[PDB]
């Protein structure tokens, strides 16, 4: 879904969670959180609309 | 003929000017109403250009 955090994109997060403008001027940064945020037995704490 | 030629040339210039509306020019369709009614603005911008 990081691929959807870009201008002109579509999908659940882009349409209903975080929408970037057509003429965005800036940067999008992302990195692997699997060690910190994911807990043994599944991490179900983060929600998306 | 010298009087008919000017009216014919202007009529032909207007006819070709209008016929240039029936031309794709690299767009998916000639009628801009169809691109604005069928394509998302992020791509309707490029199809209109």
């Amino acid at each position: 879904e990081v691929r959807q955090i870009a201008p002109g994109q579509t999908g659940k997060i882009a349409d209903y969670n975080y929408k970037l403008p057509d003429d965005f001027t800036g940067c999008v940064i992302a990195w692997n959180s699997n060690n910190l945020d994911s807990k043994v037995g599944g991490n179900y704490n983060y929600l998306y609309r | 003929g010298k009087l008919q030629d000017v009216v014919n040339q202007n009529a032909q210039a207007l006819n070709t000017l209008v016929k240039q509306l029936s031309s794709n020019f690299g767009a998916i369709s000639s009628v801009l109403n169809d691109i604005l009614s069928r394509l998302d603005p992020p791509e309707a911008e490029v199809q209109i250009d």
